[PDB]
C-alpha cells in the first residue's frame, strides 16, 4: 500500500543547505516521477520541480534555479531535494508528491495523487533557548476573571502549556506563537475563571520546552 | 475497432500501482515474490498417482493452482485483455449474454466475458487468465485432475504430471498456461498476470494436441 | 494557469450544503483538477482528483464536477469534521498550480470579545523589558480590530497578534495582542489603553490601567 515517508524536521542557519528526503515504499510498480512542493506557516501550496526517475531528468522552477537540486538513488528508492543557500522565507513544510494511475473507463486511464507527510524545515540565525515565563496577574465578585502566563523569547518551536498539571483545560486558551524581531518566539496561555475563586484556588501554568531541557512551574497569583 | 472489446474497468483502490503495468511496464518490484513463491510446492513433494483419471484455495502463480472450469464472467469485474491457451495464447473479448461482440470497453453492465471452455482438440481452450477490477490474477479452466494417490500430499494436476501419473499429459490434465510445473506459456501480458515469473528463461517450443501442432514460446524456471 | 477559488470564506452551519467554486485562467482538462481538505498544522489530505472522482476513503457527501475553466466541489452535507480550509490544484501540465484556498467555517450568532487588559509583571520589568497584554475572549465573528494607546497616543509596529482556531465547542474565536516596550519607554507614559471594535459591540470598548496603581 503506497507510502511515501519523508526524513524529519530541520532547523538550518541562513546560507546554509538542507537535504529532505523521501523514500517509496509499499508499491508493487515504482511511480516514475516525484515532485516538490512547500507550503510556508499560513501559505498557499507552491510547486517547486519534478525529477523523473526513469531519465533522472529534472525540471523547476525559475525562482530556485542555482539553488535546488534533485536526485534519486534506485537502490533504495528515495528521492532528495536539496535546497541550497537557505534563506529565512525558505522556512515551509516541503512535500514529495508522485502521480499514480488510480483507475480506468472508456479506454483511458486517470492519475491520482500520492503525499508524503511533509518535512517542516525552519531557517534561522538563532540558537536554542529556552523561555522566560512571566504571571498575567488577575485583575470582580460574581463575575469571570481571566489569568495566564506569557512564554516569552524561546528557540525554536514549540512549548507545551498545561495548567495546574491538566486538571485545568476548559476555558484554557494557548495562542499560535508569534516569531519576534529578535528572532525569538513568544507566546501566551491563557484561563477564565471564576473571580470568588482568586486567593483560594491555586492556578499553576506549567510550561515545556523540550529543546532546551526547560521545564516550568508557574504560580499565577492575584497582584498585591 | 478491436481494441474497445476490453473490459477496462480499473480501479486502484488498494494503492498498489498495478496499472502502471498497462503503459509504461518495467517497474515491478520483486521483493516480496520469495515469500509469495515459497507457498508453491515442487511436483516431488506430492505423493504418486495410479487408476483411472477422474475430474476435480487460492495462489494462482503456483503452478499447482487447481482452477475451476471457465464460465461466463461479468466485464465489470475485469481489467485489461483476457487470454485463453489452446495452449496458444488468443485474446478474448467483450461480448453480450448472447454472444455479440460489443464495443464499448465493458462499461455495460451486460457486457461479459464468456469463457466457457472445453478441451481441445474438441472445444477451445484449456483455461483462461486476467486481472479483475483491484489487480488480482485470475485464472480458470480445466477441470484439473484426480489423479489417485494416498496421503496430504494428494496432487490435482492442473498441467503435465507425467511423472505423477504416466496419463496425466497436458493434453488430459492442462488447464491454462502451466504446460509443466516449470514452463508457462508466455504472452504480452504474462508479465502483468504473473509478475513473479519475471526473470523465466524463454524457450521456443512444440505442442502436439490432436494432432495440431502449436509452436509457442514458454517461460521456464 | 492561475486558479483563483471563491469564496474566500464560508460560515456555514452542520448539516448545510457547501458549495466551492474554482476557475482556472486558461483551460485545464477535467483530467487534472484535484481537491484537498487541509486541517491546522497537518497535511493536504486529497478528496476528489480527474475533477470528479472521489480518492478512495473519502466520504461520499464529497463530490466534484465542472469542466474547462470553471470548476465546483460540494459536500452536500456538512459534518463537524468538515469546517477545513481546501484547495484546488491543476496537475495537466507539470508545472503545478494551486488555488489559495477556501476556508469553510462554523457559522453562530454574533458574540462580542470580552476584554481584559494585563500590565507587564515586576519580574519582567527588571529585565529591562515591558509586555503589555490585551486579551479579547471568545467572540465571533473572527474580524476584529485591537488598538493600543498610550496617554491617548495611538501606538502603531510595537504590537503583535495571534488568533486562536475557531473553538470546537462553542465556535468561537480569541485573540491575543502584545504591546512591547523597553523599560525606560514604558516607564515615560502613565495610561496604557486597548481599545477594542467588534460587530458584536454597538461602540468601541476600551480597557487600561494606569502605570504604578
Ligand atoms: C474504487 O473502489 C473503491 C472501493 O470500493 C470505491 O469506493 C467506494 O465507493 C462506494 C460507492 O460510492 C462507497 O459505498 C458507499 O458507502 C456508504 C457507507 O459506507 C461506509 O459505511 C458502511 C456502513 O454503513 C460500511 O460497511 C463501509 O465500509 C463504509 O465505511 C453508504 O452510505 C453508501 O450508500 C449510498 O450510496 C450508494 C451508492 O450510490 C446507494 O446505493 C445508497 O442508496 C446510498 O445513497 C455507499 O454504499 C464505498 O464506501 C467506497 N469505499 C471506499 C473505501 O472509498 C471507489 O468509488 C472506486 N473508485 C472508482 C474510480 O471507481
Ligand atoms: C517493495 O515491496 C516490499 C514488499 O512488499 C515492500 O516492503 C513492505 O513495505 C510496507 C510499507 O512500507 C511495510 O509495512 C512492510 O513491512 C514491508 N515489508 C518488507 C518485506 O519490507 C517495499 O516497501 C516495496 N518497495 C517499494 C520501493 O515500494
Ligand atoms: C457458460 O457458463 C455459464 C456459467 O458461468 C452458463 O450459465 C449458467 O447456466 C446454468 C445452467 O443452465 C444456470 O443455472 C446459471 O444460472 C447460468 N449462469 C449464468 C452466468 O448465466 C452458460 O449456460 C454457459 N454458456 C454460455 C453460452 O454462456
Ligand atoms: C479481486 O480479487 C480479490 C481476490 O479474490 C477479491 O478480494 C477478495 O474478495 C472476497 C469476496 O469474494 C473476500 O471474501 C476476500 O476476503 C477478498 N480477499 C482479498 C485478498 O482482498 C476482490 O474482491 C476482487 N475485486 C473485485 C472488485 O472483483
Ligand atoms: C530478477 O533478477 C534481478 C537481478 O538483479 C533481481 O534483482 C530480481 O529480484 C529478480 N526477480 C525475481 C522475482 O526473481
Ligand atoms: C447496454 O446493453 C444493452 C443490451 O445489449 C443494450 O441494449 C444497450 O444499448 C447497451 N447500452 C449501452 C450504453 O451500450
Amino acid at each position: 500500500q503506497v507510502q511515501l515517508v519523508q526524513s524529519g524536521a530541520e532547523i538550518q542557519k541562513p546560507g546554509a543547505s538542507v537535504k529532505v528526503s523521501c523514500r517509496a515504499s509499499g508499491y508493487t510498480y515504482i511511480s516514475t516521477s516525484f515532485h516538490w512542493v512547500r507550503q510556508a506557516p499560513g501559505q498557499g501550496l507552491e510547486w517547486m520541480g519534478v525529477i523523473k526517475t526513469d531519465d533522472g531528468s529534472t525540471s523547476d522552477t525559475q525562482k530556485f534555479q542555482g539553488r535546488l537540486r534533485m536526485t534519486w538513488d534506485t537502490s533504495t528508492s528515495t528521492v532528495y531535494m536539496e535546497l541550497s543557500s537557505l534563506r529565512s522565507d525558505d522556512t515551509a513544510v516541503y512535500y514529495c508528491v508522485s502521480p499514480r494511475l488510480g483507475h480506468c473507463r472508456r479506454g483511458r486511464c486517470y492519475e491520482t495523487l500520492d503525499w508524503g507527510q511533509g518535512s517542516l524545515v525552519t531557517v534561522s540565525s538563532a540558537s536554542t533557548k529556552g523561555p522566560s515565563v512571566f504571571p498575567l496577574a488577575p485583575s470582580t465578585s460574581g463575575g469571570t476573571a481571566a489569568l495566564g502566563c506569557l512564554v516569552k523569547d524561546y528557540f525554536p518551536e514549540p512549548v507545551t502549556v498545561s495548567w495546574n498539571s491538566g486538571a485545568l483545560t476548559s476555558g484554557v486558551h494557548t495562542f499560535p506563537a508569534v516569531l519576534q524581531s529578535s528572532g525569538l518566539y513568544s507566546l501566551s496561555s491563557v484561563v477564565t475563571v471564576p473571580s470568588s475563586s482568586l486567593g483560594t484556588q491555586t492556578y499553576i501554568c506549567n510550561v515545556n520546552h523540550k529543546p532546551s531541557n526547560t521545564k516550568v512551574d508557574k504560580r499565577v497569583e492575584p497582584k498585591s | 475497432w478491436h481494441i474497445n472489446r476490453t473490459a477496462l474497468n480499473c480501479n486502484d483502490s488498494l494503492h498498489t500501482g498495478f496499472l502502471a503495468a498497462l503503459f509504461y511496464t518495467h517497474k515491478f518490484n520483486a521483493s516480496g515474490c520469495p515469500e509469495r513463491m515459497a507457498h508453491c510446492r515442487p511436483i516431488d513433494e506430492f505423493a504418486q498417482g495410479w487408476g483411472p483419471i477422474t475430474y476435480a484455495d487460492q495462489r494462482p502463480y503456483c503452478w499447482h493452482y487447481a482452477p475451476r472450469q471457465c464460465g461466463t464472467i461479468p466485464a465489470s469485474q475485469v481489467c485489461g485483455p483476457v487470454y485463453c491457451f489452446t495452449p496458444s495464447p488468443v485474446v478474448v473479448g467483450t461480448t453480450d449474454r448472447f454472444g455479440a461482440p460489443t464495443y464499448t470497453w465493458g462499461e455495460n453492465e451486460t457486457d461479459v466475458l464468456i469463457l466457457n471452455n472445453t478441451r481441445p482438440p474438441q472445444g477451445n481452450w484449456f483455461g483462461c487468465t486476467w486481472m479483475n477490477s483491484t489487480g488480482f490474477t485470475k485464472t480458470c479452466g480445466g477441470p484439473p485432475c484426480n489423479i489417485g494417490g494416498v496421503g496430504n500430499n494428494t496432487l490435482t494436476c492442473p498441467t503435465d504430471c507425467f511423472r505423477k501419473h504416466p496419463e496425466a499429459t497436458y493434453t488430459k490434465c492442462g488447464s491454462g498456461p502451466w504446460l509443466t510445473p516449470r514452463c508457462l506459456v508466455d504472452y504480452p501480458y504474462r508479465l502483468w498476470h504473473y509478475p513473479c515469473t519475471v526473470n523465466f528463461t524463454i524457450f521456443k517450443v512444440r505442442m502436439y494436441v490432436g494432432g495440431v501442432e502449436h509452436r509457442l514460446n514458454a517461460a521456464c524456471n | 494557469i492561475v486558479l483563483t477559488q471563491s469564496p474566500g470564506t464560508l460560515s456555514l452551519s452542520p448539516g448545510e450544503r457547501a458549495t466551492l467554486s474554482c476557475r482556472a485562467s486558461q483551460s485545464v482538462s477535467s483530467s487534472y483538477l484535484a481537491w484537498y481538505q487541509q486541517k491546522p498544522g497537518q497535511a493536504p489530505r486529497l478528496l476528489v482528483y480527474g475533477a470528479s472522482t472521489r480518492a478512495t476513503g473519502i466520504p461520499d457527501r464529497f463530490s466534484g464536477s465542472g469542466s474547462g475553466t470553471d470548476f465546483t466541489l460540494t459536500i452536500s452535507r456538512l459534518e463537524p469534521e468538515d469546517f477545513a480550509v481546501y484547495y484546488c490544484h491543476q496537475y495537466s501540465s507539470s508545472f503545478w498550480t494551486f488555488g489559495q484556498g477556501t476556508k469553510v467555517e462554523i457559522k453562530r450568532t454574533v458574540a462580542a470579545p470580552s476584554v481584559f487588559i494585563f500590565p507587564p509583571s515586576d519580574e519582567q520589568l527588571k529585565s529591562g523589558t515591558a509586555s503589555v497584554v490585551c486579551l479579547l475572549n471568545n467572540f465571533y465573528p473572527r474580524e476584529a480590530k485591537v488598538q493600543w494607546k498610550v496617554d491617548n497616543a495611538l501606538q502603531s509596529g510595537n504590537s503583535q497578534e495571534s488568533v486562536t482556531e475557531q473553538d470546537s465547542k462553542d465556535s468561537t474565536y480569541s485573540l491575543s495582542s502584545t504591546l512591547t516596550l523597553s523599560k525606560a519607554d514604558y516607564e515615560k507614559h502613565k495610561v496604557y489603553a486597548c481599545e477594542v471594535t467588534h460587530q458584536g459591540l454597538s461602540s468601541p470598548v476600551t480597557k487600561s490601567f494606569n502605570r504604578g496603581e
